[PDB]
């Protein structure tokens, strides 16, 4: 019965370091993608009032 | 806090610095570790006349100086140019000043006696730092994932290497060193990119193969029905928007350039690759510590992110180890910094205390003292 | 060393399934950002272009 | 009770300490007898600086330490590093402070007058303890088999031996000593099971080749048939998995090495082998006492555990014994403790009280008193 309970949580700690990894890398991703649309949403504000003076 | 909040740590790496105050949590400086001398004479508008470049001016302004890398493969090959980088480190990056800072340095796995005798001859005698201490790279990294023995497989930017660690001590004897690393990596993609039918004829395209390899580059596991795979053509391709429009597609190659880490014969490499190499590590240390450095494979380096390099190294030395034997990868999400952080820790620590050279221990003992 | 490697093989399993879930959360808060992100740097490149034209 | 439950026993052997409290049923504390002396200036983290290791922790830190042995062949050869294992033994393993517990311990058999007054100078000079007694081994080993007279083979880790006792005085010149005991053993496995075509390269696939002896060999008797049908090859074979998957195969070498006990001439030893040295050792003996020695063949010691070794040596002796002669070869299972078991009968008897050696009678009559 052993063999199988320790393959059991050989595979799902396998698993489970998969998944954890995957959302390192997918929140990561993240911190990196918001701030990036607060970066450009910044600097459209910016060129939103510019053009309203230039007109 | 004395030195609490005042110790330093410097990692000195072939491609990159990483630098910053030991208590942080991650390099407050990195930078290419370059140093730029002017092919002209001439200024930039409002400034004088440089002698001199370092890091990311050296890098932006490349076209008109001579850059030159002071490490060669993590080992100092030219003194001048270092003493230049660590005084930008200390003056410009951190803008600290060294003689009120005790300072904790890295070095490189078999780095020669007289090299460690020589940073600390600059350190002390040239910036005048109250005390340091130099750590060896892979004993950082191992110790940062909380351990003691295991072996670790560190790879950035010139060298990759496996240093079996027991019990705190490296083991000389074991240590192996593979000289290909990210830069040979970021090359071979290039020429399979421009094999794949494209041009990176401007150095705006130069620099951003590199940001494709970093991005979408892929370590699979069973990287020959991976190739099958590419051909039934899946949605597997990936195209990347260049610094214009110019969407380039890699589909493919994106996985054939880290095969280049199991395959070093990809690029006319005669050497073994890194899962043999962490193998042939292990079968070189005593017999009794063989069953722990296989359940403690530590990766840190630049080069080691790749995605499912880890599940490629898993499969790789448990088909090639006893199966009597448990093997364990660990491959932290912070490894591009683990050697860092692993100072860091040990450096703001309440027993390292103890251990830092000062310059009592130096005008009275000579570089022999730190060099242990 | 059974009730141990079962043990060891429910916890890991049950780590499994908390990372797991707090991941379909945060790719799903995903591409909710990164979509947001491109609706603003489209009207972003408009008004850019709109400025230039009236400049 | 306040020397009922306070008398300890303590039993010095050439591979191994067996200790513990008279009254107990086995010992307590089991270890290797070494003392290992660190090669190299260290800590390990979290301890101290450590001039001396001593047992266990000598054996699992072998590598950066030099290991030595304080008992060759049964007699005690470095006293400053026996003091060392006592030390260890008292404090450490039971815990207990020597100053208030009566102490019995053991020599071998013709053990030097000399070190017997010695190690009696050790105990009441440097610790202190209230009361000792020496008992010599193969005495006590016969005694824990109920009887007072037998002849007892004796064989551990570094010596065998024949002493014929008789109403409980062990007989001078007529015990025997042979050399060749289960370290010797150990090693001669190791060498067959190479022989096999084999490798015990790290010091983690050597340790257990004297766990392979341990568990799987066998003293066969007609060994000579015994080889015959290991040609034929039956399912007399035996895979023993290794600290990994590594199943070895032993099939044969597996009472091979036993037969050692019987012939020296395996190992390239000229003396002549246990059954005929028990035999060697009765007729040297009185006449009129010879019928008593042969009905009672008390076996002792870790080397005399290997299954099979009583029919053998049942067998060796009824076939150069007088027919007129009953033989008898007693082998109780508990007996890799005989030796400690019979010290801790006798210690905690009742009639024992009378012999024990107090600092009274030393302080008074010099090492000589406990002598005899």
């Amino acid at each position: 019965d052993l063999e199988r309970a320790e393959e059991r949580a050989e595979l799902s700690e396998g698993k489970c370091a998969e998944l954890e990894e995957e959302l390192k890398t997918v929140t990561n991703n993240l911190k990196s993608l918001e701030a990036q649309a607060e970066k450009y949403s910044q600097k459209e504000d910016k060129y939103e009032e510019e053009i309203k003076v230039l007109s | 806090d004395e030195d609490e909040t005042t110790a330093l740590v410097c990692d000195n790496g072939s491609g990159l610095v990483k630098a910053g105050f030991a208590g942080d949590d991650a390099p407050r400086a990195v930078f290419p570790s370059i140093v730029g001398r002017p092919r002209h004479q001439g200024v930039m508008v409002g400034m004088g006349q440089k002698d001199s470049y370092v890091g990311d001016e050296a890098q932006s302004k490349r076209g008109i100086l001579t850059l030159k890398y002071p490490i060669e493969h993590g080992i100092i090959t030219n003194w001048d140019d270092m003493e230049k980088i660590w005084h930008h480190t200390f003056y410009n990056e951190l803008r600290v000043a060294p003689e009120e800072h005790p300072t904790l340095l890295t070095e490189a796995p078999l780095n020669p006696k007289a090299n460690r005798e020589k940073m600390t001859q600059i350190m002390f005698e040239t910036f005048n730092v109250p005390a340091m201490y130099v750590a060896i790279q892979a004993v950082l990294s191992l110790y940062a994932s909380g351990r003691t023995t295991g072996i670790v497989l560190d790879s950035g930017d010139g060298v990759t290497h496996n240093v079996p660690i027991y019990e705190g001590y490296a083991l000389p004897h074991a240590i192996m060193r593979l000289d290909l690393a990210g830069r040979d990596l970021t090359d071979y993609l290039m020429k399979i990119l421009t094999e794949r039918g494209y041009s990176f004829v401007t150095t705006a395209e130069r620099e951003i193969v590199r940001d494709i390899k970093e991005k979408l580059c892929y370590v699979a596991l069973d990287f020959e029905n991976e190739m099958a795979t590419a051909a039934s053509s899946s949605s597997l391709e990936k195209s990347y928007e260049l610094p214009d429009g110019q969407v380039i597609t890699i589909g493919n190659e994106r996985f054939r350039c880290p095969e280049t880490l199991f395959q070093p014969s990809f690029i006319g490499m005669e050497s073994a690759g890194i899962h043999e190499t962490t193998y042939n590590s292990i079968m070189k240390c005593d017999i009794d510590i063989r069953k722990d450095l296989y359940a403690n494979n530590v990766m840190s380096g630049g080069t080691t992110m790749y995605p499912g390099i880890a599940d490629r190294m898993q499969k790789e030395i448990t088909a090639l180890a006893p199966s009597t034997m448990k093997i364990k990868i660990i491959a932290p999400p912070e490894r591009k910094y683990s050697v860092w952080i692993g100072g860091s820790i040990l450096a703001s620590l309440s027993t390292f205390q103890q251990m830092w050279i000062t310059k009592q221990e130096y005008d009275e003992a000579g570089p022999s003292i730190v060099h242990r």
